[PDB]
């Protein structure tokens, strides 16, 4: 009412576990654009002689202050629920596949604080570390790939054509293939 | 700033009619206006707590109150009748009220009645075990908290399963 | 607290085997056993390269008699290397490929295992009073608190709010959470 | 813990043993939490509480009842704990929280399992 | 012992106990063994099994078990209790008391027309269509006595020596035996009963049928309507040789391992979130309460703005009782009428699977059921059909062609569901949420209907409480008569519609619809917003409140929603005047 707002967030995301056709920053208008249209509610009585200082707007400083204490939380998740499986794929891939579809300013920072991870990373100087790709003990390096449907199409890694879905079957070296497990991928080699 | 929870805003919200030590002046949201600034001490006086959460119950402001099924007519007997009772989904903020508010009315009586419906579980999930089958037996009967660690209570099992061999 | 997490540990221990590379194991050598840790004879036994035979607790005797051994453990029981429900996991899945009697080991095994946890619920059936400084390793195995390890203690905190906060918490004559 | 770590932190910048170079993430941390808000709300931006605030904190709870990897002294070994540490063991435990037993691991005396 | 064959023991000497435990392989899984330790989630006190296991582990047993089954289960229940009473506890610390359980078995069927003393005591699997049967009352297995003070042991689920004698000389024969049933043991029983297949010659012959006997788990599991699968035993009752001219006998079998049939797309009768985006997403378009106005006949032409009241029908209105006391009529019901050959039959015979009814019309429920069963000579009733519609509703023709002794029940639930009895001495004051679909085939059609008022012959009562009357006619317009002339040769030949209507956008999927329904008829206390023409035709007001749950919103205004009226000016035609 005052931002009890995100029981209809819960919906948003509902295909998009492991079968994501595409996400949306949306809904987000009027539970954004009254939030301080209703400051003006906030500061009619702020630091205000229409009573001289009593009781009266102590109790619904509680709602002058909660109805803030509400919205950041919330959105920090806006940012933060969407940070945590994004995040998930984001250590299934690093920005060798970003998303399918200020954020792009707090992935770019997220990016640069993971920074320090990758300096001790790999050696003293710093190696973006494989983590989540070849547990192959790693054979020749020239013979193709096969996937699952895979979908996206971002594989911008040193192959002629790939075209990222099952049957992204090309004369792809080495380092072409080290993209991706489990999102569509990894039946075969 | 909590021990969170998606529903934040569904924490605070519940609403008891505890009376007034007191007159009145002016709930806004109310019919209050230019009609009523006062009123008797005691009234149906309805109390989303968000407002009195630290508003001094020690002061005399409003009065020592329960909502009856937080009364010892449930609560004192359902740590007698601590068996087979059942919560179900019907007041779900009843592991948590009584970790704010019961306090908070001064009575100095009620917080205990409280765990002894949460000590049964020592001698509860014994029954709680394991997972037999589908995703949807008997999964209505719980509690805003207890769900959660439920459903984990499944979770290490199930993936204790893959523990055992390749199943 | 994992499957796996015991395959990270457990087959770090080590036994001379049937049948180089840098540690206490020595070179190899024809039909002159060597003593290594269990993730090679994977990389052996599923090779098609060598045998491999178990440790000594690894019987239907010593075992045999600990079935009724136990029943002093009001506590807690004997515990050949406690790691036998790893192994045995791992052995009888491909030792058996030549071994002898891979089944009253199945049996017994479970007939173990299950069983020191049927009483685990028992003597959690004991706990009152926010018991938190008694418990029971004493003779303790390796595998098993794992399957208590997230549900309780992500349960306690919640109650330990009402359990734990008496002896350095104070209201008044009620108590308090 | 990007919450109040820093006043942990700032303490004594704790040395070699306790962070490590850990502290790169805490320049990022308020980067990331200031140009993010940059646009969350900003017409009216924060009043009082306007900088790192007081009331956000990630993990105090000290009270996540641990198990004792018992490798130590086994007779009733007691040591600076303000609960209550009778019964010491090898193979035994009594089991406790990690606030008034935050002394054995870091002399690593005792153990974890 | 009698260790040469039929040897007693083996059984729980080892073996069964024991390949139980031999049920058990890699994974650690291949289990009928911890099936128990999840009925112990519960305490469900039983277990399942197939019979064929014993033939993937021999061919010895399975001819052999066949002779003394019973025996065998009984036996089982002796290796259970000695089995996971072993398994109560490891090392000694945990047994409060055992306990008891049952066994259930399950591959083939057979039929009823083949069985007799060649397969007597014999083990089947067969299949029907359930009847009804016994609810559950009393069993037991043992007590005892003052006389002897020994357990009352029996075999099977005479009468006896004094033993009250030795005190000296005293002798007591001819039988004190005064049970004690405070000392006593305690099963289940139901006594079901089943008639034999649909398809194998009941007709020219007439159907026979067995009488059964339920345990301890598994009654109030089963209700008749219904087709299932198996096990029992071939036994009887009686003993032998003017009844019986020479001997004859009665049949029946037991209940062992049943299977029931489940079939399909019946069953949310008796036993998702991307359905509640298809239900909402779907509903945020505006286009529901016209574009339905060719769905309810997915194959018929007609009643277009007439299914436009059916929007409103369905969805109901609201029971807004007050802080005194009524609880006055949410619910609302419509009247249709006029000649046959509409296919005014098939409207309501079609509407049948589209969430509650029955479509039968005079002369063949109506009441109660006041009368007598079998057991003991008891009274115990029925119920009327307010009892099976209260939140369901029904589509019933012929009002006028019908008894008229159950015509008081119409004024007494359709004004006020002010419903009583008094046959015995007494007012079973059941109530309902009901309402009604009528149809007709009254008197003299439209022109009987636009003129004044003179249908029945009893009441006028029948415009009051209804409002949306609107006319049934085989109108002659020359254009479409041949149409309908040749709108019944498709209809006549080919058989081909049974999902034509599948295609359409949102006037399909009866099971989302149903659910749509059944959802929406629980969202809130909806209502409308501030905003001849007497007191029945506003009393309206309730498709008023019901567009809000139409668009499944809370609100909604006067004329927006007058689309109402405008449809209601459809039916005061044929009575304004
Ligand atoms: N438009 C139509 N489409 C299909 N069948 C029709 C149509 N109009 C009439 N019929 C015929 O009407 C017959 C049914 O009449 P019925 O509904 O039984 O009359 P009543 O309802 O008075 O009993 C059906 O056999 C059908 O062939």
């Amino acid at each position: 009412m005052f931002g009890e707002k995100a029981f209809d967030l819960l919906k948003e995301l509902e295909r998009s576990s492991q079968t994501i056709p595409a996400f949306d920053d949306d809904g987000v208008r009027q539970v954004l654009e009254e939030i301080k249209a209703i400051f003006e509610e906030n500061v009619a009585q702020a630091s205000s002689y229409n009573a001289s200082g009593d009781r009266s707007l102590w109790p619904l400083l509680n709602f002058r202050h909660a109805a803030l204490q509400r919205n950041k939380r919330c959105l920090l998740a806006y940012l933060y629920e969407r940070c945590r499986r994004i995040k998930a794929l984001r250590w299934e891939f690093g920005p060798i596949i970003p998303g399918d579809i200020p954020e792009v300013t707090f992935f770019n920072n997220y990016s640069k604080s993971l920074a320090a991870y990758m300096c001790s990373a790999g050696y003293n100087q710093g190696l973006p570390i494989d983590l989540t790709n070849n547990l192959r003990p790693p054979k020749s390096l020239y013979i193709e790939v096969r996937c699952m449907e895979d979908y996206g199409k971002f594989e911008l890694d040193d192959g002629e054509v790939i075209h990222l879905k099952k049957n992204s079957q090309h004369y792809l070296p080495r380092a072409q293939v080290e993209s991706l497990v489990r999102q569509g991928i990894l039946h075969h080699i | 700033p909590n021990y969170y929870s998606i529903e934040d805003i569904f924490v605070t919200q519940e609403k008891v009619e505890c009376r007034v030590n007191t007159k009145l002046q002016r709930m806004g949201f109310l019919d209050s206006g230019a009609e009523s600034d006062d009123l008797e001490p005691g009234r149906t006086v309805n109390l989303p707590l968000w407002y009195i959460k630290e508003l001094k119950v020690n002061n005399a402001y409003f009065t020592v109150a329960v909502p009856d099924i937080y009364r010892n007519v449930h609560k004192a007997v359902c740590e007698a009748e601590t068996t087979h009772i059942e919560l179900g989904r019907l007041h779900p903020y009843f592991y948590e009220f009584g970790r704010y508010l019961t306090p908070y009315d001064r009575n100095h009586v009620i917080g205990r009645i409280i765990f002894e419906t949460l000590r049964q579980r020592v001698r509860h999930l014994l029954d709680i075990s394991k997972s037999d089958g589908q995703a949807a037996k008997a999964e209505h009967r719980l509690d805003n908290i207890e769900a959660k660690l439920h459903e984990a209570g499944v979770r290490t099992n199930s993936q204790y399963i893959e523990w055992l061999q390749m199943t | 607290m994992d499957p796996s997490i015991i395959e990270f540990i457990g087959e770090k221990c080590m036994i001379s085997i049937i049948p180089l590379i840098y540690g206490p194991v020595g070179p190899f050598r024809a039909g002159f056993p060597v003593f290594v840790p269990l993730w090679m004879a994977t990389h052996l036994r599923k090779q098609q390269k060598c045998r491999i035979v178990p440790p000594e607790w690894m019987d239907m005797d010593i075992l045999e008699e600990i079935k009724e051994e136990e029943k002093r453990s009001k506590f807690f029981t004997k515990m050949p290397c406690e790691h036998y429900m790893v192994v045995a996991q791992l052995v009888m899945s491909t030792a058996p490929d030549d071994v002898p009697r891979c089944e009253e080991l199945r049996t017994v095994i479970k007939d173990i295992f299950d069983i020191r946890e049927s009483k685990l619920r028992t003597s959690i059936d004991a706990f009152i009073k926010g018991e938190g400084t008694y418990a029971k390793l004493d003779n303790l195995t390796l595998l098993e608190i794992h399957s208590v390890r997230p549900i309780l203690p992500y349960s306690l905190d919640h109650i330990a709010r009402y359990q734990r906060t008496a002896t350095a918490s104070q209201r008044d004559t009620s108590m308090l959470s | 813990f990007t919450q109040h770590i820093l006043n942990q932190e700032e303490s004594r910048e704790p040395d070699d043993k306790r962070l490590s170079p850990e502290t790169k993430f805490a320049q990022e941390f308020a980067s990331n939490v200031d140009e993010y808000f940059h646009k969350v709300a900003t017409q009216y931006m924060p009043n009082q509480q306007r900088g790192e605030a007081e009331q956000r904190i990630v993990t105090p709870n000290l009270m996540s009842h641990v198990f004792l990897k018992a490798n130590v002294a086994v007779p009733a070994v007691i040591v600076g704990v303000d609960d209550e540490e009778v019964d010491m063991a090898a193979g035994s435990q009594h089991i406790i929280p990690y606030q008034l037993v935050a002394d054995l691991i870091q002399n690593n005396q005792a153990q974890l399992i | 012992n009698q260790q040469d064959a039929q040897i007693n023991l083996q059984a729980v000497k080892k073996k069964y106990k024991e390949f139980i435990r031999t049920f058990n392989e890699e994974n650690f899984f291949y289990k009928y063994r911890d099936t128990l330790k999840r009925n112990y989630l519960n305490g469900r006190y039983f277990l399942e099994i197939e019979m064929e296991d014993l033939v993937g582990f021999d061919e010895t047993l399975a001819d052999k078990l066949n002779k003394q089954p019973t025996e065998h289960l009984e036996i089982f229940e002796e290796a259970a209790r000695e089995v996971a009473d072993e398994i109560t506890a490891p090392r000694p610390e945990h047994e409060e008391h055992m306990h008891d359980i049952q066994i259930l078995l399950s591959a083939n069927p057979t039929n009823i027309r083949q069985l007799k003393s060649d397969c007597v005591s014999k083990l089947v699997k067969i299949a029907g269509i359930i009847v009804a049967a016994s609810g559950i009352s009393a069993k037991a297995t043992r007590m005892s006595i003052q006389c002897l003070s020994c357990s009352t042991v029996i075999p099977n689920l005479y009468a006896l020596k004094c033993n009250t004698e030795q005190a000296g000389r005293p002798k007591c024969p001819l039988d004190p035996f005064f049970i004690m049933p405070d000392k006593c043991k305690c099963v289940d029983f139901q006594t079901l009963k089943l008639q034999e297949l649909p398809d194998f010659v009941p007709q020219g012959e007439i159907p026979r049928h067995l009488q059964l006997f339920c345990d301890r788990s598994l009654c109030e599991r089963v209700v008749p309507g219904n087709r299932v699968l198996i096990q029992g035993i071939y036994s009887i009752r009686k003993v032998g040789k003017e009844k019986a001219v020479v001997g004859v006998r009665a049949p029946y079998m037991r209940v062992v391992g049943i299977t029931v049939d489940s079939e399909g797309a019946g069953a949310i009768s008796r036993y998702t979130s991307d359905e509640e985006e298809h239900f909402r997403r779907m509903a945020a378009s505006g286009d529901i309460y016209e574009r339905l106005s060719q769905s309810l006949a997915p194959s018929i032409f007609g009643s277009r703005d007439i299914k436009k009241a059916i929007t409103c029908m369905l969805f109901g209105g609201s029971r807004k009782r007050l802080p005194d006391g009524l609880c006055r009529r949410g619910d609302i019901n419509v009247l249709l009428l006029g000649d046959p050959g509409t296919a005014k039959s098939q409207l309501l015979k079609f509407v049948e699977k589209v969430p509650i009814a029955v479509y039968t019309s005079g002369k063949g429920s109506s009441t109660a059921s006041v009368m007598k069963d079998p057991q003991t000579r008891n009274f115990v009733m029925e119920g009327g059909a307010m009892v099976l519609a209260d939140g369901g509703v029904v589509c019933i023709d012929e009002f006028d062609k019908m008894r008229e002794d159950d015509r008081v029940a119409i004024h007494e639930a359709m004004e006020q569901q002010t419903i009583s009895i008094a046959k015995a001495g007494i007012t079973t004051t059941l109530n309902s949420r009901c309402s009604v679909l009528a149809a007709a085939n009254s008197i003299f059609g439209r022109w009987d209907d636009t003129k004044g008022e003179e249908n029945i012959d009893f009441m006028p009562t029948i415009l009051s409480r209804f409002d949306m009357i609107f006319i049934v006619k085989d109108i002659h317009d020359e254009s479409r008569d041949i149409t309908l002339a040749k709108h019944i040769i498709n209809v006549h030949l080919s058989s081909n519609k049974s999902a034509p209507s599948e295609p359409a956008e949102g006037e399909i999927s009866l099971s989302t619809f149903k659910k749509y329904i059944h959802y929406c008829r629980t969202h809130c206390g909806p209502r409308l917003s501030e905003a001849p023409i007497t007191v029945r035709q506003l009393e309206v007001i309730r498709i008023s409140e019901s567009l809000a749950k139409i668009r499944l919103q809370p609100f909604a205004t006067d004329e927006h929603v007058n689309e109402a009226l405008r449809l209601f000016q459809v039916s005061t035609l044929d009575a304004a005047m």
